[PDB]
């Protein structure tokens, strides 16, 4: 009914909205904590699945009454847009399900797992979607302050991947044919990277690289570990201090 | 000149693979044992 | 006793050409769009 | 011509343009070649090296970089701000093809330092942002 | 009563434009397929090569008897009506090609000829020489093929593009004279590919002797496939733009914007006056003889080369030629046209970026004959066969064996390094072959050798084709190749685009025809003689004991060949570079007359 329809769906959106999508996203989270739970799903397997598929159906109503809706406003919305990000793979992986028959590998797959966490991040949504009331303002300005200063954070962790990825490929460069086998690809490289920049058995490296040939490459590795350390932690440190400091500054 | 009828059927191995040269004594009738001792494994003509 | 190995090796054709082809039409596609490039600001030099 | 050229080369955005983008496309290409040098893919062996040359000829449009260098005051830039650092890394960069067509790379090649090397001087001229120089001001105060 | 937007929009001139564009691919694809087709005909029909020059030569002079009288006849009638009495003599034309490959099929088969030749003879399959019968009659067909395509092709040249030069503004000629060459160009790729994707026989390629008579009829059912849908095509177009006006809107609205602001012999002898008088269309003339000629040169000599030095099958080198000078080809005549339509190019600086163009392209040349000069695997050659016998050892007793024939010897290559010809030679009596490998067994009057090999089920299996063990030179000559042709495209877009400076509107319809009368005779008649000269001058030792008149050699002299090649190249474009810096002077000492400031 055009835009009489659309005024209708906002009141009635009101109304409706709040008083179902409270009530059975209440009910939703309620199994969702059930579900997860592993001592209590042996306790189940049977009662949790079919209740999970029916507010999955509930939640796909919620999409459908989005999609009647006022429409693009609606996609103005990052939540709404993780709304309908995370509907898209709902009734994906419903589908899926359905259908039966395929020829790719089943019972509990790495797919199995992906739609074990869209799974999660359905639960995160309801629980996101339940704080509509009594966020409490002490915590609500405590996150305030903490965001205001977003673009000094984001230069920090890009400087932050610039520097680590320079070490890594330089330290890949450097390793080769080293006994690479704990670093042998770019994934376990940066991993490792990680470990070196997290303070976690890098004196360990240096022990079982002494009972290798190459020595050099340990006075490079602690200079490259204290010099990101020192620098990315004190910027990080100062910069989220001083942040928070005008605000103490104000009332 | 290689051949076979004094020097065998050579081996068509592939790209670099671990390979031992592990040999069992035969008389007459047909094997006895396997073989330890020490060995050496020397070229025809030359390499290094 | 006798036995010969024939393992297959990691020597490939270099290619040096096939791609120092390559090298020589970039470097002549680079040097007619600074041609091109050349000629048209010779157009629009004037103006200034 | 000559300074003037250099002037309108940078007043150019279609030139710069294409120089960030292969500067981008040297970095992403630099570690893929690094990770198969054999016999897996027959078929991506001749791609693979067609695009190890392309990453030689980045270094040949490093040398008309410098040759557009030679554009502007010359002599008076051998000795400036960060601009003869990024000066002397490609100068290393340009090296590996020497230390290859006559160093016979069956030693201590050192080419990894020198890819490094130009591989970080891409990472700093990629047309870093504010909010990148007012925190690198205050690292460097 | 057809006043639909439609028609409207057809008489525009980009509606002419589609349909010259598609008129040249067509004729640019019937004129591949034959020549490759007459090529194919010298070699299987058993003639000679003096007839294939002959039938060859015959449609350079109908293009060259037809040219001057097409232009006096467009100078004075509607340009479309010519245009679609070309067309329509092209399509009747296509059919008559295609006539004698369907009726006359039984010429020279395999094993069809009964009534001389019987199955259970291998030497009388090969005598009776009953297809010099009803040959006579297919050369008749195909000299008319060749003369009345040469007057029903070379109108269409002459009059679509005096067309664009007199109803096109010069900001636009150069984009359809350079589109116009292109299309060419890619119908001569197209033909090319088209022909050699169904004359190159079927993955079955090593069966019994039955499969050359499968080729046999293959390639003329092949040739009588597509000279037909030429044809068709062509008579659609024909029918197409005879309904195109006479009067044509854009044209009127362009002569009425440009308005503001009898073809007698005396007229013609007053314009060839002119011509004469001016010696800027001389050059121009001269200049355009010598890049034919060099361009012809290149394109006759490619295959021959890779086949002599770089060791490639004459097929495959032919099609490496082909393939390959089309992507410089079709961009230099692209940018060479796009310069002067955006720059809005002027004359004197036409005649500068030519002599440069021409400068860095001897540069070029020079550069590859410095590449030439390196040195490559040497097949055959080597100064009698190890001492066993001397050369004329080729016909021994593993010769007459398994009855060998001189004129189809290819090179088998031995496994120590030493390549022989005629592989049946080798004294291989058994022939097993694979899927994608042909290769001989059991070889006797070969020497040692056998150094490596490579077998599974058997062995003693020499492979088949030239084996080649440094040929990197390949993709550097083809790059130099590339940048050759870009800079050979690239000059004669401007050398037209002068043409029409020099000549008023009304008497542009001569000038290319002119010109064009200088193509084909002056040039490409007393080619092919020096072409011969020169090859028979590299190829000395032609095979005596059994082709007699130089019908087959197979020792061309690759230093040679490549000296007097680039000599004779470095000579035209040396003519050329002259002719441009006369040009030049004379040009300017034009203009400063004209205009006296």
């Amino acid at each position: 009914l055009l835009g009489l329809q659309q005024m209708i769906l906002s009141l009635t959106q009101s109304l409706g909205f709040e008083t179902f999508i409270f009530i059975v996203v209440c009910l939703n989270t309620v199994i969702l904590v059930a579900q997860t739970f592993t001592e209590l799903e042996i306790r189940g397997e049977w009662y949790f699945m079919v209740l999970d598929s029916i507010f999955l159906s509930i939640y796909v109503l919620e999409a459908v009454l989005k999609l009647i809706a006022l429409g693009l406003e609606y996609f103005y919305d990052p939540w709404n847009n993780l709304d309908f990000f995370i509907m898209v793979m709902a009734v994906l992986d419903f589908v899926l399900l359905q259908i039966n028959s395929l020829s790719y590998s089943f019972y509990n797959h790495s797919l199995f797992r992906i739609l074990k966490v869209f799974k999660s991040m359905r639960a995160l949504r309801a629980i996101r979607v339940l704080r509509r009331l009594s966020i409490l303002t002490s915590l609500h300005e405590v996150a305030g302050t903490l965001s205001g200063s977003l673009p000094s954070i984001t230069a920090i962790l890009t400087l932050m991947f610039t520097c680590l990825f320079l070490f890594s490929v330089v330290l890949r460069a450097l390793f080769q044919d080293s006994d690479p086998k704990r670093f042998q690809n770019i994934f376990t490289t940066l991993f490792t990277l990680f470990t070196m920049l997290t303070l976690d058995d890098w004196s360990l490296i240096y022990i079982d690289n002494r009972a290798q040939g190459a020595w050099y490459i340990i006075p490079i590795l602690m200079i490259y570990i204290v010099i990101q350390y020192f620098i990315f932690l004190n910027l990080v440190i100062a910069v989220l201090v001083d942040n928070f400091q005008m605000a103490l500054l104000k009332g | 000149r290689y051949d076979v009828a004094k020097y065998g059927c050579p081996l068509t191995l592939e790209l670099g693979q671990m390979f031992q040269p592990i040999v069992e004594l035969y008389d007459e009738n047909g094997f006895i044992k396997i073989v330890d001792a020490n060995f050496i494994l020397w070229e025809i003509h030359g390499r290094n | 006793t006798i036995f010969a190995i024939e393992s297959l090796g990691m020597i490939p054709r270099s290619s040096v050409y096939l791609v120092a082809a390559l090298i020589f039409v970039l470097m002549l596609t680079f040097i007619s769009i600074l041609v091109l490039s050349y000629f048209w600001y010779l157009k629009i030099y004037r103006q200034f | 011509p000559l300074s003037l050229w250099a002037g309108w080369v940078l007043d150019s955005s279609v030139f710069s343009k294409f120089i960030i983008s292969l500067i981008f496309l040297n970095t992403f290409v630099l570690m893929v070649e690094i990770e198969l040098m054999e016999s897996t893919n027959t078929a991506l062996w001749p791609v693979k090296l067609a695009l190890e040359v392309a990453d030689w000829f980045i270094l040949l449009s490093f040398i008309v970089e410098i040759l557009l260098m030679w554009l502007a005051s010359f002599s008076l830039f051998w000795k400036d701000a960060w601009n003869v650092f990024d000066f002397f890394v490609t100068l290393l960069s340009l090296l590996p093809e020497l230390v290859v067509l006559l160093g016979v790379p069956a030693h201590s090649v050192w080419l990894q330092l020198l890819r490094v090397c130009r591989v970080l001087r891409s990472l700093k001229l990629f047309a870093r942002f504010r909010q990148i120089k007012v925190i690198l001001l205050a690292l460097v105060r | 009563p057809i006043v639909l937007p439609f028609v409207q929009r057809f008489n525009n001139i980009d509606g002419f434009m589609t349909l010259y564009v598609a008129a040249v691919l067509i004729h640019g694809a019937l004129f591949a397929v034959v020549d490759m087709t007459l090529n194919i005909y010298q070699v299987q029909f058993s003639l000679t090569r003096t007839e294939w020059y002959l039938m060859d030569f015959s449609d350079y002079i109908a293009s060259f008897v037809v040219a001057i009288i097409i232009a006096h006849f467009g100078s004075k009638g509607n340009r479309t009506r010519w245009i679609a009495a070309s067309c329509i003599l092209m399509g009747l034309e296509s059919m008559l090609f295609a006539f004698p490959f369907f009726t006359y099929e039984i010429i020279i088969p395999g094993r069809q000829s009964i009534e001389l030749c019987m199955e259970e003879n291998e030497k009388r399959n090969i005598i009776c020489g009953n297809s010099v019968p009803n040959r006579s009659k297919c050369i008749y067909f195909h000299i008319g093929g060749q003369c009345i395509h040469g007057i029903a092709g070379m109108p269409i040249y002459i009059l679509g593009i005096t067309f664009i030069f007199d109803h096109i503004p010069t900001s636009s000629c150069g984009f359809y004279l350079a589109i116009g060459h292109s299309a060419y160009l890619i119908g001569y790729l197209l033909g090319m590919v088209g022909g050699l994707q169904n004359f190159q026989p079927p993955p079955k390629e090593k069966t019994v002797e039955i499969e050359p008579a499968k080729v046999y009829q293959l390639l003329q059912s092949g040739w009588w496939k597509t000279f037909l849908i030429i044809a068709a095509i062509s008579f659609c177009v024909s029918f197409m733009m005879v309904c195109f006006p006479t009067s044509l809107p854009g044209a009127h609205k362009l002569r009425l914007a440009k308005r503001k602001e009898q073809p007698h012999l005396k007229g013609f002898l007053h314009n060839i006056w002119h011509i004469l008088k001016n010696p800027l269309m001389l050059t121009q003339a001269i200049c355009k003889v010598s890049e034919y000629l060099t361009f012809n040169t290149s394109l006759y000599f490619l295959p021959h080369h890779l086949q002599t030095q770089f060791l490639i099958t004459p097929g495959i080198a032919s099609l490496l030629t082909g393939a390959f000078v089309l992507p410089g080809g079709i961009i230099g005549h692209f940018l060479g046209g796009l310069i002067v339509d955006r720059l809005e190019m002027t004359n004197k600086n036409k005649l500068k970026f030519t002599l440069v163009t021409t400068v860095v392209s001897v540069g070029l040349f020079l550069l590859i004959f410095f590449v030439e000069c390196q040195t490559t695997t040497f097949a055959g050659i080597n100064e009698d066969y190890d001492g066993y016998g001397q050369l004329g050892n080729l016909t021994a007793d593993c010769n007459e064996y398994c009855d060998c024939t001189t004129s189809l010897y290819t090179s088998i290559c031995g496994r120590d390094e030493k390549e022989y010809f005629s592989p049946c030679f080798a004294g291989c009596k058994a022939t097993k072959v694979s899927q994608t490998e042909k290769t001989y067994y059991n070889c006797s009057c070969i020497k040692e050798g056998l150094a490596a090999s490579d077998d599974e089920g058997q062995f003693i299996d020499a492979i088949a084709g030239t084996c080649d063990s440094d040929c990197l030179k390949l993709p550097l000559f083809f790059a130099f190749y590339f940048s050759a042709t870009v800079f050979s495209n690239m000059c004669s877009i401007p050398v037209i685009s002068i043409i029409l400076q020099s000549v008023p509107a009304n008497f542009t319809s001569l000038s290319l025809g002119v010109t064009y009368a200088i193509v084909k005779f002056v040039a490409s008649v007393p080619a092919p003689l020096l072409f011969r000269l020169s090859s028979a001058i590299a190829c000395i030792y032609w095979d005596n004991n059994r082709c007699g008149g130089k019908e087959r050699c197979w020792i061309y002299n690759k230093n040679i060949l490549v000296y007097e090649f680039m000599g004779i190249w470095m000579s035209s474009q040396l003519i050329i570079v002259l002719l441009n810096i006369y040009a030049i002077q004379i040009h300017d000492v034009v203009v400063h007359g004209e205009i006296t400031e």
